[PDB]
């Protein structure tokens, strides 16, 4: 319940500074004014999504240490970083990581 | 389609046919509009009433084949005395091959839908009495 | 339907058990057929290729008769025993289940009595 | 199905252990190294009945140890005691070594007035073995027979009679 | 592309479809499929133009929806029986989107409109591994599960295959869609025996496989896509003529060639449990599937048919393609069966 | 079942349908394919959570890193229709008809 | 009312879906699949699943939606059908709604109970552990091959995407 | 499997997950371990055919502690009773139950 109502607070905190900061000045009268796809953009995201994807089977490392077959998970661990590297290396030298046309 | 085909064939042959016309005339309605479900999905029509005028068309043309379909098959083993007898829906068959025939505008497709309606519609009884099966359980 | 079978070991191309059949010989007319077989594959070779068709390429031609007939050899070996496997069951079962394959009574021609049929 | 068969409301009760979490784990190290053989012989009943109403009165032997070793510490060993779990108690993790001071005083206290030595690391882990004249269930997971076996095939494996008698195939 | 990066996509197609038939657990069974789309789409979009761009979306779309419904079956059969075992599925409704997943991935009508248009719109390379490898793992799941699948469902899809693939061919002049429909019709026997005899399965699919690698093999040879282009090889290189027409009588289960041997088969085992309605009627309906093979037959080899100019040219040089293995599929395609025995190395 | 489930189960019909029936956008259809996962991935954590069918913990996340990948792979074809017919509109993809 | 979290969550998470698979625009679709899976891991977090509905936010929502999003504002050009399709929505969850909170028991497919999801949660636990984190940490002592083709394919997926969109 | 060549090769390559009363780690049990157990031993070695009947007890009792289907019967009869009796001021509750 108190993480609930921890969120709770704050998003209905922001949610009236905006409402009174639209209303507040509207109090005020003032006179009426009147009157590309890019590809290297998305390469970027797609490789994030990518090396994010990896991250999330890293993110049990810590827990993954408190085994007893230390050898196996040892070896797994260094297979997904190099694995890791490897996409890096590939985008490397196909000239994915470039901004020049 | 199970529950329904119980209804046709629990019901003895030449007797009570106003309940079996109700069964037929169910089947050719439902496969009426399976048959325009699938119409308007790929050749799509051009407004939406344009869309239910085919679809009541189609479904017509279905219940009206199997409307006369099991009264024309049910009088006959009537008059006739003969329940298990193929030739009684050799004559329903035919007679509902000519309405579809009569709904197209042609006497060609009501010549030949009577002769292979029939003819179909004959078989449908033999294997009933002698227990033919299309989708055979296995055994060996 | 002889995929779970009792006495198998699985994903073994001649089980341990298929030795003690006797080997398909070396002048078998399913085996000679099949050297056939790789000596149409060798013509066929030279014709898409436009070479002469009876002499072009004759140690390429030795070598399709002879993966065929070596390839062959093994099917066969094989072929021999699943079908020896499935009458080893079917015999075992008929044992084991006496009741339900009786000895049939046998009765003479001059008692059992069949209808006559005259063609008039 | 059957009916489930409970005890009842009397065969239950029994004198609680009426003292919190921090008195217990102030107490633990020496209470295991005390009420050892009650407490294992409860716990092998548990492991191997399966079912927690064929261990009640194990369960009951397990409380009136506790009870009495608790007593010996009111008798000898309170003050120290009193004053170590009070420390314990402070604590939102219930840390040990945020009170070694007061822990020497009361392991001190009980070495002289009752002879207890606190057992030394690793030795509360340690698989031990149990005499108990409970006998040994035979069917725990009240099981029924298992359907026998298929017939096995043996023999002598002979060549197919006359090949695979496929149509008109020979051989 | 280049050539290393090729052959590790292609091997990475084979691992997905060796991962699923190796696989006791239905998430490695998921997994192998999804590496087996995953790598066989930059084959289809090699070519670098609208067409296969098109082709490209309609198969992911499909084989992305296909895989969904298939790990929906996975869970509902872990909630009513908690376990992965790739084996008979133990709820009815996780049996019909399973069956309806593979139907979905192997074509079988009615989920068919996509194997005409992705085909044609990929190089033919692409559609021979389109229409022989990615049946390989649909068809092992089905082995497996058949205890369990509904058998008004697939002899339903079976008999729609099997009418589709015959009127669909009837008008089609592309070599790449005739093959396209040609694959759904054989599709139907492969599914029609499965509940009878599963090793007929087997051997159909090898059948299939043989016969259809022959008829793209053939035509990768002379870069025809086109009933006409196809009708100047007589000009060019006689000797594909012969082998095509008899590859073509083959694959219409005309006697004494290869192409009988399933139909054959399949027949006998569904005769056995007294089915002899359907077998009559799977047979009669292939009769349709003879008859646009013949008309390939009758502008190829039958007759000569008009020829251009420029022909002449092409006379004056080889043909440098690789034809891997069209001697020996050519031969398995038509003078097999007098070795029909052999079918019991697949039990 | 349970309670929760009943709507687990429903929000994947939903999105099957949706999937199901394309309006115009291509980017449209491919949210509904990435919401089918998404009630997967539900569905499959509550029975795991609550069978303490432990080893099947990591499940749910090879569930997710192959969907997104799968998901990376669209949207690569998606931008690639974009790029030829200046829209992502389903009624382009239409030249195999014929 | 507090009880029944888990299912009124459920009923929100329903809605999210009606929202984007009626299809409004692409920029408002991507944003009701935000809210529901935001109630998604307030699920799954309520089931004892804290890594699992933590992993939602970090790889789905914050991951694969912003990838969704970031292509949707560089590739989309910033209706009756979808009015009608959302209050269709509506109202069968409504009903669906209405009648298991009236008999407590739906039958549509399956058969659904409407006593409460707290009913079939387990009664005991003493562990100094959590179990899900437990089974996720062996995926690198048990789950090796798994490790192994999942590397395997995520690299695939690298390689793929570039000859995709060289377009030449 | 299509091919066995985990067992041709004696690798396990993914059996550990098949099952939950397999090896988890630190000896967790799943909630149904003993039900799970019971009825892979009745029907092991006796192919599924005979499996289907004579191991039909076991595995019905696996099925009722997967989802709990008879039990959420009995509990939803015995609320509506008392509810039933409790608006008629024929019920009390114990003390120890409000
Ligand atoms: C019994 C069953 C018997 C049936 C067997 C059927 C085999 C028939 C194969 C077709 C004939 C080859 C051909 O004509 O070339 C077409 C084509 C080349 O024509 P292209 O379009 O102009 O060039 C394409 C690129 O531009 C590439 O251009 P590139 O210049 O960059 O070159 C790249 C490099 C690339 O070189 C390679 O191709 C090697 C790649 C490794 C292949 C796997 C090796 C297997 C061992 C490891 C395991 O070189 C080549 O491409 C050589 C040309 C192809 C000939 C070699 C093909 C060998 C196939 C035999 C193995 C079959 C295994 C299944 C095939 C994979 C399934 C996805 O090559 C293919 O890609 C065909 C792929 C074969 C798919 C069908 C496989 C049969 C499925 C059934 C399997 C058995 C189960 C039953
Ligand atoms: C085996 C699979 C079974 C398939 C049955 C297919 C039946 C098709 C019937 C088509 C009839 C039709 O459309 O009308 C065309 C024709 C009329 O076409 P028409 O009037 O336009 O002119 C035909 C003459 N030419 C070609 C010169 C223009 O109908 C007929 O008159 C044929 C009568 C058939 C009689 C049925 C006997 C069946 C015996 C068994
Ligand atoms: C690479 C593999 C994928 C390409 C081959 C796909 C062809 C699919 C056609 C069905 C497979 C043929 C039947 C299998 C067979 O009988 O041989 C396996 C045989 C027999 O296996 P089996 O008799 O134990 O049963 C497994 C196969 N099924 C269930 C289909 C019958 O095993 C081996 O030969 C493996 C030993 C050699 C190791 C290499
Ligand atoms: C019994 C009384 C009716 C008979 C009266 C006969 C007099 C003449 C009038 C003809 C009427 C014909 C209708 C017969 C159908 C009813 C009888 C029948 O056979 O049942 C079929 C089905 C029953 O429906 P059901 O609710 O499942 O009943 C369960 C019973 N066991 O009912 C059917 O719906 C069958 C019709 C096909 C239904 C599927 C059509 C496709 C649905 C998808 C629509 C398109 C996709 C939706 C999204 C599109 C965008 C809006
Ligand atoms: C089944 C699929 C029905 C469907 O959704 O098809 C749409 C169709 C009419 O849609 P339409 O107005 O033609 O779309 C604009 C194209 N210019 O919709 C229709 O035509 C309505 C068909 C349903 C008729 C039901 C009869 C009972
Ligand atoms: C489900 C059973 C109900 C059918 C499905 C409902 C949709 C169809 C009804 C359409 C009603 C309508 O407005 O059209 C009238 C309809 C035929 O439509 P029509 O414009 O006359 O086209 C030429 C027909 N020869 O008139 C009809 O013939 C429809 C008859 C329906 C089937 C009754 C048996
Ligand atoms: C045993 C228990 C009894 C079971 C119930 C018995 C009753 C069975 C009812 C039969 C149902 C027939 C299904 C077909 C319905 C009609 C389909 C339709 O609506 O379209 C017909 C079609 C119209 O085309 P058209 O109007 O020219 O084009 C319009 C373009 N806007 O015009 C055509 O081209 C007609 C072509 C139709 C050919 C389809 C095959 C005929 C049906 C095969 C079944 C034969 C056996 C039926 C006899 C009873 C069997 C027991
Ligand atoms: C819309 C039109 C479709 C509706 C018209 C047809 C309805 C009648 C056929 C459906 C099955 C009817 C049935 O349930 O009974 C099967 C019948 C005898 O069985 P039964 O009625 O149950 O008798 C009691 C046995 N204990 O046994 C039989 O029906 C025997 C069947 C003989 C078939 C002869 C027809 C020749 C043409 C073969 C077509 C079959 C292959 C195509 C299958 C298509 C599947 C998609
Ligand atoms: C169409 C025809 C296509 C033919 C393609 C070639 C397929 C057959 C190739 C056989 C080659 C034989 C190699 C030598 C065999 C040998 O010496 O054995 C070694 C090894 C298997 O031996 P192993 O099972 O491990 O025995 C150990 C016992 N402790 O050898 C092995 O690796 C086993 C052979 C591997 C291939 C297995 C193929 C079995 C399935 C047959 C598919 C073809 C069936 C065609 C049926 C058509 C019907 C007319
Ligand atoms: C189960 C219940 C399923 C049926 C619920 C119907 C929900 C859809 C409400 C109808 C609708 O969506 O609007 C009408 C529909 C498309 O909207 P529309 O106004 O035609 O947009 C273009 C107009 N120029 O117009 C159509 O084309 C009809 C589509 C089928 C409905
Ligand atoms: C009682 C049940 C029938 C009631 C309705 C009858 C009906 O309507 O019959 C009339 C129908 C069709 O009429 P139509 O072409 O639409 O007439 C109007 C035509 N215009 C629009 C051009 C003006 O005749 C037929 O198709 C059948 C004609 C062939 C007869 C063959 C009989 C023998 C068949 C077996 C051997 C092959």
């Amino acid at each position: 319940m108190n993480l609930m109502l921890a969120l709770l607070t704050n998003f209905t905190l922001a949610t009236l500074l905006v409402i009174i900061a639209f209303w507040l000045p509207q109090l005020n009268v003032y006179s009426e004014k009147t009157s590309p796809f890019s590809m290297k953009f998305f390469l970027v995201a797609i490789t994030f999504l990518l090396f994010d994807l990896e991250i999330a089977l890293l993110l049990p490392l810590p827990w993954a240490s408190q085994t007893a077959n230390l050898n196996t998970m040892l070896t797994m661990a260094l297979f997904l970083i190099i694995l890791l590297a490897v996409s890096l290396a590939y985008e490397w030298t196909q000239k994915g990581l470039e901004w020049t046309e | 389609a199970k529950t329904v085909l119980r209804q046709y064939w629990d019901i003895p042959e030449g007797t009570e046919c106003h309940r079996k016309t109700y069964a037929t005339t169910s089947i050719g309605g439902a496969a009426g509009l399976v048959v325009s479900a699938y119409s308007v999905a790929l050749k799509t029509p051009t407004s939406f009433l344009e869309g239910v005028a085919r679809t009541g068309r189609y479904t017509f043309t279905a219940a009206a084949i199997g409307a006369i379909f099991g009264l024309t098959s049910c009088i006959s083993a009537q008059v006739r005395e003969k329940p298990d007898d193929p030739l009684n829906y050799l004559i329903g068959g035919c007679a509902g091959g000519l309405i579809l025939g009569a709904r197209t505008r042609s006497y060609g497709i009501g010549a030949a839908a009577c002769a292979y309606m029939g003819l179909t519609a004959a078989l449908v009884k033999m294997g009933q009495l002698e227990g033919w099966q299309v989708f055979a359980e296995p055994k060996v | 339907m002889m995929t779970g079978r009792q006495g198998r070991a699985t994903f073994q191309f001649l089980p341990d058990e298929a030795r003690s059949l006797p080997p398909p010989k070396l002048t078998d007319p399913r085996l000679a057929f099949v050297g056939f077989l790789g000596y149409c594959s060798g013509l066929i070779d030279n014709a898409i290729r436009r070479r002469p068709v009876l002499l072009a390429g004759l140690h390429r031609q030795l070598l399709y008769i002879t993966s065929f007939v070596f390839v062959g050899y093994y099917l066969l070996k094989r072929q021999d025993y699943m079908y020896a496997v499935r009458d080893h069951d079917m015999f075992s079962y008929i044992k084991s289940h006496p009741e339900d394959f009786p000895e049939k009574d046998k009765k003479t021609y001059g008692e059992v009595f069949e209808e006559f049929h005259p063609v008039r | 199905p059957g009916i489930v068969e409970l005890p009842s409301l009397e065969d239950l009760k029994v004198q609680e252990v009426k003292v919190s979490s921090s008195v217990l784990k102030a107490a633990a190290h020496h209470y295991g190294a005390q009420c050892d053989k009650p407490n294992k012989e409860f716990m092998l009943c548990r492991w191997e009945e399966k079912d927690p109403r064929r261990c009640l009165e194990e369960g009951k032997l397990v409380n009136q140890c506790a009870l009495e070793f608790f007593r010996q510490i009111k008798r000898h060993c309170a003050e120290p005691f009193t004053e170590y779990w009070t420390c314990i108690d402070y604590s939102g993790l219930q840390l040990f070594r945020r009170c070694r001071k007061q822990q020497a005083q009361f392991d001190e206290c009980v070495l002289d007035k009752l002879g207890w030595v606190r057992p030394d690391l690793g030795d509360l882990s340690k698989v031990t073995k149990v005499k108990t004249d409970r006998p040994l269930p035979e069917n725990p997971y009240h099981s029924r027979a298992r359907p026998e076996p298929n017939p096995e095939v043996e023999g002598d494996l002979k060549p197919a009679r006359h090949g695979s008698r496929l149509f008109f195939w020979t051989m | 592309m280049n050539p290393i990066i090729f052959i590790i996509i292609l091997l990475t197609i084979m691992l997905g479809t060796i991962i699923v038939m190796i696989s006791s657990h239905w998430l490695l069974v998921w997994i192998g499929f999804e590496m087996n789309m995953l790598a066989i789409i930059p084959i289809m979009m090699k070519n670098h133009n609208p067409r296969a761009t098109e082709a490209s979306t309609k198969y992911f779309l499909t084989q992305s929806t296909a895989s969904m419904l298939l790990m929906m079956a996975v869970i509902i059969n872990l909630m009513f029986s908690g376990q992965w075992t790739v084996m008979k599925l133990f709820n009815p409704m996780a049996s019909m989107l399973m069956t309806m997943a593979l139907a979905m991935k192997l074509g079988m009508a009615p989920f068919h409109f996509w194997v005409p248009e992705v085909t044609q719109g990929i190089p033919l390379s692409s559609g021979l591994i389109l229409l022989t490898w990615q049946k390989l793992a649909p068809m092992s799941v089905l082995y497996q599960i058949f205890p369990s699948i509904n058998l008004n469902l697939i002899l339903t899809l079976s008999v729609l295959s099997i009418l589709i693939g015959g009127w669909g061919g009837l008008n089609q002049t592309q070599l790449r869609k005739i093959m396209a429909y040609s694959s759904i019709a054989h599709m139907g026997w492969m599914t029609a025996v499965l509940p009878y005899n599963p090793t007929m399965t087997l051997l159909n699919l090898i059948i299939y496989i043989i016969m259809t690698s022959t008829m793209f093999t053939m035509f990768m040879a002379n870069s025809t896509t086109t009933t006409l282009s196809l009708s100047h090889t007589w000009n060019k290189t006689p000797i594909m003529t012969v082998l095509i027409l008899a590859t073509l009588l083959s694959m219409g289960g005309l006697p004494p060639l290869s192409g009988f041997m399933p139909k054959w088969m399949i027949i006998q085992e569904m005769t056995k449990n007294n089915s002899i309605i359907l077998p009559t009627f799977m047979a009669i309906t292939a009769l349709l599937n003879l008859y646009f093979y013949m008309r390939l037959t009758y502008s190829t080899t039958l007759t000569m048919f008009p020829s251009t100019n420029n022909m002449k040219m092409k006379w004056q040089f080889p043909l440098m393609k690789k034809m891997t293995f069209l001697p020996t599929m050519v031969v398995l395609s038509t003078m097999m069966l007098p070795l029909t025995p052999m079918l019991s190395v697949l039990e | 079942m349970s309670m929760v489930y009943m709507n687990i189960m429903m929000a994947f019909t939903v999105s099957l349908v949706g999937l199901l029936m394309y309006r115009s956008h291509l980017m449209s259809s491919l949210l509904c394919l990435e919401g089918m996962m998404l009630s997967l991935f539900v569905m499959a954590a509550l029975t795991i959570l609550n069978s303490h069918f432990t080893l099947a913990s990591m499940m749910p996340i090879i569930l997710l890193v192959f969907a997104a990948c799968e998901a990376a792979l669209g949207l690569s074809l998606l931008v690639m229709v974009s790029n030829t017919y200046g829209t992502d509109y389903v009624q382009n993809l239409n030249l195999l008809q014929c | 009312m507090m009880l029944y979290i888990v299912f009124i969550l459920s009923v929100i998470f329903v809605m999210g879906f009606v929202g984007f698979s009626s299809k409004p625009s692409p920029i408002y679709g991507g944003l009701g699949l935000i809210v529901s899976g935001g109630v998604g891991c307030g699920i799954v977090l309520n089931f004892g699943g804290s890594f699992l509905g933590l992993m939602v936010f970090l790889i789905y929502l914050g991951g694969m939606m912003v990838v969704f999003g970031y292509t949707t504002a560089m590739a989309t050009e910033q209706n009756k059908a979808v009015l009608g399709a959302f209050v269709t929505g509506l109202l069968m969850e409504f009903f669906m709604v209405y009648y298991v909170l009236k008999d407590k028991e739906v039958e549509v497919v399956f058969e659904f109970n409407g006593l409460g999801d707290w009913v079939i949660y387990d009664t005991g636990d003493s562990g100094f552990f959590s179990e899900e984190a437990m089974g996720i940490a062996a995926l690198y002592s048990y789950g090796t091959w798994l490790v192994i083709v999942t590397g395997w394919s995520l690299l695939i997926g690298v390689v793929v995407i570039m000859e995709i969109t060289r377009g030449n | 499997p299509f091919f066995d060549v985990q067992k041709r090769l004696g690798v396990d390559l993914d059996r550990w997950m098949t099952i939950q009363s397999a090896e988890q780690p630190h000896k967790i049990p799943s909630r149904c371990h003993a039900f799970e157990k019971e009825w892979i031993e009745c029907a092991h070695g006796i192919g599924s055919i005979r499996a289907e009947k004579e191991c039909k007890i076991e595995f019905e009792d696996f099925r009722e502690c997967l989802l709990r289907q008879k039990t959420m019967k009995r509990l939803h009869a015995i609320r509506r009773q008392r509810e039933k009796l409790i608006k008629e001021g024929k019920y009390t509750p114990p003390p120890h139950h409000s």
